[PDB]
């Protein structure tokens, strides 16, 4: 059976296999593909070859090393196909008609898999172009326009020849553009295309072969397009977003224009995007919204994609020895900030939370440039977010939620410039003592700027006891002096601080850290009783198990005390139905870290959960709802379940004095809300002995694997981020002695269940209290099952 | 053999493990927790026929016992106590830069590794004669009356046949001879319920490929167009009309650049006239299977001259014998 | 038998017994068994707690998918 | 749109997001009560806050005389107990003009929860943030105590509480039932039916009261009253000196 294997081959890739035996399957999938005669899971077989011709397979790219490979593909074949998606005469035959879903379906997949198959028509069969070319235009009406055109785009190889290059082709696409209005219909594909081919010509220019038989085609002021075919492309760009709204998928629509740009013959260009960007400014307005708020939006994020997109490709070879002074200069990323800040800015402020999120999410790409503007964009950011935590916005809600996107769609790149980074341990602190407990929206967009904080930054005292230390003194007093002066119209770059002062402020800032997470766990209490659901219970918990990995063993050790301490003590379980989540998984991944934890912990959530039981708990039977009497209870039993599954290794210590609780809340204890949850205690022990998982997650390990304390953007740029002394991850690893334990649990505990069970069967049909505990034993079975499910092998049968 | 590796503590596949006190000890224990839940199936539905809570706890414990083998695939996703890799993901990943990732997240992206060799791991298996015990219970379970039982065994016989082997069949050879048996015992809600489990995706699919079997039933499905009394002959009229929808056969030569499958042909001599064996073998479990529609297609034209008049499903044959005398890849005219 | 042996000589897939020299081999161009250009920078297996399959069983594996599958797409 | 939030109509999984919202709103005093029956005496014990020495204790009130045998004790914003108390103490000075007998407990309580039930189904006007809990010692039932709350229900209690910490004083409640296995207080006195439920308060919030801290409410046949400042002292007085 051929799609079984087809399968079983998909898998095989995880691991490595010659280029040469690549040439081999590609070959095969190539032309299974384009069977026809029966039933066939196509979307499969153009997804092979779409991945075994991958163009960044891990920075690898496929296409290339099976061209130098000698692959080569008929294109005969796919032409024939996609050629069947004419107009056959006599009507009695004619088998595809577009329109019609099902076939319209075929048609976008040969087309896709063509695409995937262009590089390897023969560039040798120098009249492949030519030849192709003359037919498709015979091909040409009216009726034809809507199956011809796309073919064109991805059946065609971009060749480029002595005498006939594919550019020869542009004349022609500049006829039928230019003579209907914007037509999406027909548009697209004109973008696809000398964008796409524009791309290459890039591309190929650059390290590589610059050639394919011609670098005969110049590059120079706009890309590889006239001087008017530049400028007619401008206008109708402009009538997209002004006029027309004609675009889809925009990724495609805006490659030429970016892939037109001369690192030394910009000028020309930068002056057309800019009356460009002076026309579309008005429309970006957030109260101007119309059909075109989309357009607009879904293109300033498209080209600033597309762009990044090709700096970080050059970047990247001008790790490779070959600058071209085609490539981006220094000074095009700045005219790029001159231009989109004030329109970027609009956007971001508008109406639809969506369409602005595409406005924001411009700042990281920007900023990934480094360009010499940076200050610009960091200057504005700071100030919309301490005016809004200083409620200068509060009669404006969107400014509020707006700024605070804009800030974390750009926190990992503060921690970063060093004058920036300052700010980041006030504006953390300020967050977390204004988190909201009545707007849930407010919340889940400052838990966003709190655990983006807590991803690239390490929780750490990085004082050296300097005395002077402390955070006022120190640090405010700089950072309202930094804001005074951002206030008044001035800039970053005008403001001057001593080397000096600057690093008093940033270590004196890494104070504040304790007395801020007395105030975030404080806030955790708060909102376990919050109708706050699902999405955001989880998103905090994210946030608080960041929070402790990026934290150094004094910190940590403080934060487990903490806890600890108000776990138990505390008014905050009351209202009906409460979000336990939020404060036993945060125990559980204390105890990861550090299961010395365990041996006391567990402990007391016993000698705690037996005084409850023992004063009535659970005495009162419901389906349906958890009593309220009984919360406490339920506390307890959470955590235990919650820090069982990650108590490993430690829990050999009290082995016995676990599985005697075990069987003694089975003993008592019965109601099937709460035998739902007791019979969980069974499963989070032996998962937690033979589960084969990680520990470790810590931002820096140990405390010390020191690449010292200039050691905050948490690596993230840093080429050490990875080299292996630094990613030396715990891992437990179950032993003999856990798996031994581990296997005396799953016979004890199924036995206990099997004879209470066995017991039953001298049958109360009434007692109900009856199909409790049969239910009850039953749930203790299954999870016994569960989580020791990882001693079992399904092959055991055959054997 | 073995390709996935997971640590599996008692060695890979190297029968390391057979060798082993502590694997013999291990199993001898799911034989007794799987004789036990049939133990106490047999004892339900013999003195609380009449009770739900009880039979979905059971069905839980089974979903459990057939699929939680190798893995831990039901609490296989609750928020547990580890930071989630797609959340972090988005957090620090920026696109078109490689990786840019803190200590933290690299430590959960290879925990999320292992956790997907695990997974890996095929538990599809041979049916172990207890096995095949229990999955006829669950059958007598989503064959039962009572929509709050029989509902998740539907659900929980699913899970069981992405787990055993040409299970559907077992599955099929109990099915009609009770849907069978349902339609002379009368009116029964057996009927109404066995028309539900036929609409399951994963069967009502693996029926447009029965061709043995879906001779006999069809001609059930008409028996059933009456509603003597219920939802019933609704169902069966959707049913008889989504099958005409599937089916078919394909003759033709897989028009294939015969390039297809050269570039992966072994040296192998004529240790490939195998393949030409094959060709032959699965070209007359193909006309076999084209003659039992035809078969069923004479069959049916038989229920359609010869019966005076039954009204109105006269429709289905219609609507069959057409994608069928009209089909090609073969059809007798 | 050998018959095994002889296929993986036509599906370049007869690797090098030793890891060290595969490893260095799979990432060099004028090498038989050329397979990435590129070395990952984060290469996950091997911050795996146990010793993955061998990159000879690897090949043992991927021939028993490529002969099938050949068997499989040539028959229909 | 997102409106079921703001009025009291249905959101999509049948709840009702005003009242569970309202209910919030009565431990915004940070009072709390509980009330016990007697052999034939009702008792109410509320706790008092005066934190401001502004303040006037003695118009400082959480308890309500509703009528002659009728008494009534809100958990909730002071504006909106009042709103209820008013309304209460002309809804029993009309039955008893209309009807001709006084107005008896269980009838004022589900005439408030009625009332608190169409709260529950019109657009405009919305619930109150109080839990009434109503005690007397009717002619006909004996010791009374009934509780209304915004959600619209009501329903009669052997003893209750209500508000913050609710759950720690009911369950000492509960454990007090469950072992004398009755449905009152077996003591004849009033005051050691008020001295009882001042003790399982204090056992139960695990802090002391003086003269200060402290309201009480009592129900005899043919009076409801509160005691006075001194009127409690002696209750303190006497509970010391045996505990």
């Amino acid at each position: 059976n051929v799609n079984h294997w087809t399968n079983e081959l998909k898998n095989c890739l995880h691991f490595d296999f010659p280029v040469a035996l690549r040439k081999s399957l590609a070959t095969v999938y190539y032309y299974l593909s384009l069977v026809q005669g029966q039933k066939v899971y196509r979307q499969m077989h153009v997804d092979m070859f779409e991945r075994l011709v991958s163009l960044d397979d891990d920075r690898t790219q496929f296409t290339e090393l099976l061209q130098k490979q000698g692959l080569l593909l008929d294109h005969q074949i796919m032409l024939n196909f996609l050629c069947e998606f004419l107009p056959y005469p006599d009507p009695d035959y004619a088998r595809y008609e577009l329109s019609s879903k099902e076939d319209l379906q075929l048609f976008r997949l040969l087309l896709k898999h063509a695409h995937n198959a262009k590089p390897f028509f023969d560039k040798s069969k120098e009249s492949l172009l030519v030849d192709t070319m003359n037919f498709l235009l015979s091909s040409l009406a009216p009726s034809t326009m809507m199956a011809v055109m796309p073919i064109v785009t991805s059946v065609v190889p971009y060749h480029y020849h002595i005498h006939s290059k594919i550019i020869d082709y542009f004349p022609f696409c500049y006829s039928i553009w230019s003579s209907v209005s914007a037509n999406v219909a027909i548009d697209t594909h004109m973008y696809d295309f000398v964008g796409s081919i524009s791309k290459d010509v890039h591309n190929k220019i650059l390290s590589s072969e610059h050639e394919k038989d011609v670098v005969g085609v110049e590059f120079g002021e706009f890309g590889i397009f006239t001087d008017d075919q530049m400028t007619f492309m401008f206008n109708r760009l402009q009538g997209h977003l002004r006029t027309d709204g004609q675009i889809h998928s925009y990724s495609r629509t805006v490659k030429p224009f970016v892939y037109a740009i001369n690192g030394s013959k910009k000028d020309r260009f930068f002056e057309k995007l800019v009356s460009l960007a002076k026309a579309i400014e008005t429309f970006i307005h957030p109260s101007n919204n119309g059909f075109w708020t989309k357009p607009n939006a879904k293109f300033v994020h498209a080209f600033i994609k597309s762009y990044h997109g090709r700096v970080k490709y050059e970047e990247d070879i001008c790790a490779r020895g070959v600058t071209n002074g085609i490539c981006l200069t220094s000074f095009c990323h700045e005219e790029i900030v001159e231009i989109f800040l004030n329109i970027i800015s609009l956007g971001s402020q508008n109406k639809n939370p969506d369409i602005a999120n595409y406005y924001i999410s411009c700042f990281a790409y920007l900023l990934e440039l480094d360009p010499s503007n940076a200050y610009l964009i960091y200057d504005k950011i700071l100030i919309d977010l301490y005016d809004t935590l200083a409620d200068q916005f509060i009669n404006s809600r969107h400014r509020i939620i707006s700024s605070l996107k804009q800030f974390t769609r750009v926190i990992r790149f503060i921690v970063m410039d060093k004058l920036y980074r300052v700010h980041i341990t006030n504006v953390l602190s300020m967050l977390v003592s204004k988190l909201d407990m009545n707007d849930t929206n407010l919340t889940s967009n400052l838990i966003n700027g709190i655990v983006s904080i807590a991803a690239f930054i390490p929780i750490q005292d990085l004082t050296g006891e300097d005395d002077y230390i402390s955070f006022e003194s120190d640090t405010l007093p700089l950072v309202q002096q930094h804001f005074y002066h951002i206030k008044c119209g001035e800039s970053s770059k005008t403001f001057r601080v001593d080397d000096e002062l600057l690093n008093n402020a940033f270590k004196a800032s890494t104070t504040v850290f304790q007395s801020m997470l007395k105030v975030y766990v404080e806030k955790i209490f708060q909102l376990v009783d919050v109708d706050l659901e699902d999405s955001l219970v989880t998103k905090i918990n994210q946030t608080t198990m960041i929070l402790q990995e990026s934290m150094d063993d004094k910190i940590f050790n403080y934060f487990a005390s903490l806890l600890n301490r108000n776990f138990w003590s505390n008014d905050s379980f009351k209202e009906k139905d409460p979000n336990y989540e939020l404060v036993t998984i945060p125990l559980a991944a204390l105890v990861r870290r550090n299961n010395g934890l365990s041996k006391e912990l567990v402990r007391t959530l016993l000698f705690h959960i037996k005084e409850q039981i023992k004063r009535g708990a659970g005495s009162v039977r419901s389906t349906s709802e958890i009593q309220q009497r009984d919360v406490k209870l339920v506390l307890y039993l959470t955590a235990l379940n919650d820090v069982l599954r990650n108590c490993h290794e430690s829990l050999l210590e009290y082995s016995d004095e676990l599985i005697t609780f075990m069987k003694y809340l089975y003993d008592n204890v019965t109601n099937p809300p709460l035998d739902v949850i007791t019979s969980i205690v069974i499963h989070s022990a032996l998962a937690t002995l033979c589960t084969t998982e990680i520990t470790d997650c810590r931002l820096f390990p140990e405390d010390s694997k020191i690449p010292e304390k200039d050691r905050w953007g948490g690596l993230q740029f840093d080429p050490r981020r990875f080299d292996k002394q630094h990613l030396s991850f715990q891992w437990h690893v179950p032993s003999s002695d856990e798996i031994t334990l581990s296997i005396s649990i799953l016979e004890s505990l199924s036995e206990y269940c099997i004879n209470n069970v066995e017991e039953l069967m001298k049958a109360p049909r009434h007692d109900s209290e009856y199909g409790d505990m049969i239910q009850k034993y039953v749930l203790v079975m299954t999870h016994t099952l569960s989580g020791s499910s990882l001693l079992f092998d399904p092959d055991f049968n055959k054997y | 053999l073995d390709i996935y590796t997971c640590n599996y503590y008692f060695g890979n596949t190297t029968e390391e493990k057979l060798q082993n006190p502590n694997y013999l000890n291990v199993h001898r224990v799911r034989a007794r927790i799987g004789h036990f839940f049939h133990k106490l199936y047999v004892f339900l539905s013999t003195n609380f026929e009449n009770n739900t809570n009880m039979f979905q706890i059971l069905l839980h414990g089974l979903k459990v016992w057939f699929t939680d083998l190798g893995q831990e695939t039901v609490f296989n996703e609750d928020p547990n106590a580890f930071i989630d890799v797609d959340f972090l993901e988005n957090v620090q990943s920026l696109s078109h830069v490689n990786e840019p990732f803190t200590r933290t997240n690299f430590a959960i992206r290879a925990n999320s590794l292992h956790q997907s060799r695990v997974l890996l791991h095929s538990t599809n298996r041979k049916a172990s004669k207890l096995e095949n015990l229990l999955l006829v219970d669950i059958i007598q379970l989503a064959t039962s009356l009572y929509p709050d039982i029989y509902k998740p065994a539907q659900g929980t016989l699913v899970h069981c046949m992405k787990q055993l082997v040409g299970s559907y069949g077992v599955v099929i050879n109990k099915i009609i001879p009770s849907l069978e048996k349902a339609i002379k015992d009368h009116d029964y809600m057996k009927i109404q319920v066995i028309l539900n489990v036929l609409l399951i995706k994963k069967i009502h699919r693996k029926l447009m490929t029965d061709y043995k079997d879906i001779g006999r039933l069809i001609f059930l499905l008409i028996e059933c167009c009456r509603v003597n009394e219920l939802e019933i002959g609704m169902y069966a009229d959707k049913i008889l009309t989504d099958i005409v929808i599937g089916i078919k056969i394909p003759s033709s030569v897989c028009v294939i650049s015969d390039q297809a499958f050269l570039p992966l042909a072994p040296p192998d001599g004529t240790i490939n006239l195998q393949v030409e064996a094959v060709k032959l073998a699965k070209k007359k479990k193909r006309e076999y299977y084209l003659s039992l529609l035809v078969d069923l297609q004479d069959k049916l034209l038989d229920k359609l001259d010869n019966e005076k008049d039954m009204g109105w499903k006269i429709r289905m044959f219609i609507l069959r014998f057409v994608t069928q005398i009209q089909s090609n890849l073969e059809s007798k005219p | 038998t050998s018959l095994l042996n002889e296929r993986l000589q036509h599906y370049t897939l007869d690797y090098v017994s030793d890891r060290a020299q595969h490893m260095k081999n799979i990432y060099d161009p004028s090498s038989r068994w050329f397979s990435r250009s590129v070395r990952p920078e984060f290469p996950i297996e091997e911050f795996l707690p146990y010793k993955t399959e061998s990159h000879e069983d690897q090949a043992k594996y991927l021939c028993h998918v490529l002969v099938n599958l050949y068997i499989a797409i040539s028959s229909l | 749109a997102g409106y079921d939030r703001h009025i009291t109509i249905f959101s999509p999984e049948g709840r009702l997001y005003q009242v569970e919202y309202a209910f919030k709103a009565t431990n915004q005093t940070n009072i709390n009560s509980l009330a016990v029956r007697g052999k034939d005496c009702t008792v109410v014990i509320s706790q008092k806050k005066v934190p401001d020495k502004l303040l006037d204790p003695t118009t400082v009130s959480y308890i309500f005389c509703i009528s002659r045998t009728i008494g009534m004790v809100v958990n909730g914003p002071i504006p909106d107990a009042r709103n209820a108390a008013l309304r209460a103490k002309a809804e029993a000075a009309e039955f008893r003009y209309k009807y001709g007998y006084d107005m008896p407990c269980d009838v004022l309580a589900k005439r408030m929860a009625n009332l608190s039930q169409i709260y529950t189904q019109r657009a405009y006007m919305r619930p109150l943030g109080v839990i009434l809990t109503f005690v007397s010692v009717d002619e006909e039932l004996g010791p009374s105590i009934y509780k209304t709350d915004p959600a619209g229900y009501y329903v009669g209690y052997k003893a209750t509480a209500t508000g913050p910490k609710q759950q720690e004083i009911t369950t000492n409640l509960e454990n007090h039932f469950k072992k004398s296995k009755i449905d009152h207080i077996n003591e004849e006195s009033w005051e050691k039916v008020v001295e009882f439920a001042i003790t399982h308060m204090i056992d139960a919030l695990g802090t002391e009261f003086s003269k200060n801290d402290l309201e009480v409410g009592v129900a005899t046949k043919d009076k409801f009253f509160t005691l006075s400042a001194e009127n409690i002292e002696e209750r303190l007085v006497a509970i010391a000196e045996q505990d």
